[PDB]
């Protein structure tokens, strides 16, 4: 029923910053869901499926984008990890565990779970070592998966049964961070450089956003990497995250309207005292939480560690209206001004 | 009841 | 000894010389005298490079006080016969035939350090034996005397009458002098 | 011979030279006379340095009775070509090259041991030939002097004047009186 | 040759020389005489074993006839910079400079072997030039002289006028000797 446009702009009240992932995102979803209500009743048979691979930074939104699409689409999501994944009989992992996952969500799913979505990280751990359980191997099992098949899964665990459920139908996203993967894409397209005089150094570390190199990045670069081509086949949507930014974490707690400094805004509302929070005191955040190199993941124990004081005596203060933070408090120098 | 998982 | 060093890649660590690390980013060294060994090393370096990508640029650093003629004459037709564009910098010296690789390299492409030096003076020979073949060998040395100066004025665009003033006896050029007599593009002051 | 050594990594075990293991962390070693093939040994340390991160102080530690001069000038305009700081130390002895490297480090990371020594005189030379030719070898070793008391000045601040009369003759500086010279910031007695 | 020995660990078997597997113990061999290729070799491995434990006892074993003053006082102010006691042993003989490396480890740490020799005199030098020259580097030999004595003192505990006559000219100390010189602490005889 939705359409692109419609859940592009549902994608961009909780996500900014990442224009072409939208897109790629939109019609990708959008061309899946409409494969599930024709079915294959027309002239046209067996519809292909096409799969998602995200490549991107840590904490860039990438299971954001999963998850608020869940909320809205309101199929069931699961949130998998490939670290722990093991090739086929190992002390860590087999992979008939990740089938279970998605119909644990609903736990009865005969003609539902075909629809569901699954997301992927760390993927590239599993990148084939060349000096293998952790390498290439992985890698061989995950391909008749994606390319479809039915697992026998027992329903709630318990019957003397086992209940088929296809996969074809059942769309991944393979999500995850490729470190150094700028290096490799350099040499081959942009420049061979960075360790000689005329050549450019690496100065642009955060000036510049690598973002761009990675736009024109291409599946021969991952065979390089360590992935299998023919894994890469079965994955053609390609999405690329460009960078976080400083003004957009501040455009991220004002622009969504699920920002942390809107619930504590609400927080607030019921016990009828006002709260303020000034742009002075959202740059110094931004730069705390580069120097953490987490990204947005690490912002909550900022706002928390700071509010704890705040929150702790709001109660017991009494004819207090409003709230002022400045950029001193953040630094833990300096406490928040109260107005009667 | 009893699971003998080992591995080489 | 050589320092051993790590790169650190997707595939696994691997271990690798300091000199053989900058090859791998197209970069050749050129140290101490030029004789028949050290020059053949070098071609065989830009040779290897040519096959692997010869749309990319080689970057030669030349520290030498220079050495025979014929063997550094190797290497600069080596430079004009293979496509990719031989950037060249001077670091410490740049004698007479250290000089000659410095200037045939791609115009625009060529640098020199702010304190590096450079020298250039003609060909030095020398025979014993009978007079006819003093007069032979004569004739040989003074012809490649002029190939050099025909050259060189080629690539620093000046006249070949005032290479041959300036090559009689040996004349030093500093950084900034030479990019005034069309020896060099600019100066690499700072990393901008 | 060389010892070597294993650096505990989470990946697995690996066996390493004392050499490379602190070249590592930022560590070059600059021992014995500097000529062309270990002044050109050097450069490819600091530029391996830079491309791995251009954001860390570099640590360069001399212990060296000095050399060639053209060979020490080429580790000069590297260090200030570069983004990171070298700073450097003076182990045993600095010579008159070696101080020059010595002082040229970035200002407020320099540092020299309790009973370290340096010393200081002018360039060494000398010819045979024509009376024109050792006119020219003349002219261009006195550039170098001046422009080595330029530079002298310029990084300890004193003026060119006191340089000259200072380096006319070998003049040895202890360890306090370097810093009170401006050659250095201060003194690693013991670590605090 | 060196003799290659395993080192049987839990993760696995690795082969080790001699050399290298003390000095995964905290063990240093000062071997032949000392200049400043072997010293700065010594230093890189007192820095090394600093930063894998800085609390841990280094022992060094001294079997040297001396040599290069400059060479052997970057490895005492390394031993007084650093944290960890640097424990010293005599093996065969230690000269002057040996002696001083010897006296100079921390202080109820210092040992000598039963037949062990000690042997201290001047610092030895020369010069060849005009008469300026030579009072300048006079001065500076003086200076030496009178510094290694001050510090022969401090660890010893003898006054500065004592040292002075006994380093007037060659003098030969056995292992019982040494002791009540304040040289060493003990005797390892046997292991008990
Ligand atoms: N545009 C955005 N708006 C709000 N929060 C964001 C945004 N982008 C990232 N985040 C934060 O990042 C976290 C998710 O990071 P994630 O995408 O899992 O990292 P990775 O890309 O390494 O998987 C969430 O907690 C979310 O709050």
């Amino acid at each position: 029923l939705p359409t692109p446009h419609e859940i592009r702009n549902h994608l961009d009240d909780y996500v900014i910053g990442q224009e072409q992932a939208k897109k790629v995102l939109a019609v990708a979803v959008y061309n899946h869901y409409k494969r599930l209500r024709n079915g294959d009743t027309s002239n046209g048979v067996e519809l292909g499926k096409s799969n998602i691979l995200l490549i991107g930074p840590t904490g860039s939104g990438k299971t954001l984008l999963a998850e608020t699409l869940a909320r809205l689409l309101d199929v069931p999501f699961t949130m998998a990890d490939a670290t722990t994944l093991t090739e086929a009989g190992y002390v860590g992992e087999d992979v008939e565990n990740i089938i279970q996952k998605l119909l644990q969500k609903s736990d009865y799913d005969v003609q539902k779970a075909q629809r569901g979505i699954v997301y992927i990280d760390q993927i590239d751990k599993i990148s084939r070592k060349s000096d293998d359980v952790s390498g290439e191997g992985v890698q061989q099992a995950l391909l008749k998966l994606i390319e479809g098949t039915v697992a026998a899964v027992p329903p709630q665990g318990g019957q003397q049964e086992f209940l088929q459920v296809d996969t074809s139908k059942i769309l991944f996203i393979c999500g995850g961070a490729f470190a150094g993967l700028d290096k490799v894409i350099s040499h081959r397209v942009e420049t061979g450089s960075g360790i000689g005089f005329g050549a450019t150094v690496k100065a642009k570390s955060d000036k510049a956003s690598e973002g761009e190199l990675l736009a024109q990045v291409e599946p021969e670069d991952l065979i390089k990497f360590g992935l299998i081509p023919e894994f890469i086949g079965r994955l053609p949507v390609v999405a690329t995250l460009n960078e976080l930014s400083e003004e957009a974490l501040i455009q991220i707690l004002k622009e969504p309207k699920n920002a942390l400094t809107k619930q504590y805004q609400a927080l607030f509302n019921l016990e009828g005292v006002d709260l303020e929070f000034r742009d002075e005191a959202l740059d110094a955040i931004a730069k705390k939480a580069m120097a953490r190199k987490t990204g947005a993941r690490g912002l909550r124990s900022i706002v928390e560690a700071a509010l704890l004081d705040t929150m702790y005596d709001l109660p017991s203060m009494e004819d207090v209206e409003k709230v002022v933070i400045d950029e001193s408090v953040i630094d833990g120098q300096s406490e928040p001004l109260l107005i009667y | 009841x009893x699971x003998x998982r080992x591995x080489x | 000894l050589v320092p051993m060093v790590i790169e650190q890649t997707s595939r696994g660590e691997r271990s690798f010389d300091i000199y053989s690390r900058l090859l791998k980013e197209r970069v050749i060294f050129l140290t101490g005298q030029v004789e028949d060994h050290m020059a053949n090393l070098i071609v065989a370096q830009m040779l290897f490079l040519e096959a692997e990508n010869p749309e990319k640029d080689i970057y030669l650093y030349i520290n030498s006080p220079g050495g025979v003629i014929t063997a550094g004459m190797s290497i600069y037709d080596t430079m004009q016969f293979i496509k990719p564009d031989v950037s060249t910098i001077c670091m410490g010296q740049a004698a007479s035939m250290g000089a000659f690789l410095l200037t045939a390299g791609a115009k625009g492409k060529r640098f020199c350090l702010p304190n590096s030096r450079v020298m250039i003076h003609q060909p030095l020979g020398g025979y014993q034996g009978q007079a006819t073949d003093i007069e032979i060998h004569a004739r040989e040395i003074l012809k490649v005397k002029g190939r050099m100066n025909e050259l060189m004025a080629l690539h620093t665009g000046q006249s070949l009458e005032q290479i041959e003033r300036d090559t009689e006896r040996d004349r030093f050029l500093s950084a900034p002098e030479a990019v005034e007599y069309g020896l060099v593009d600019s100066i690499l002051t700072h990393r901008n």
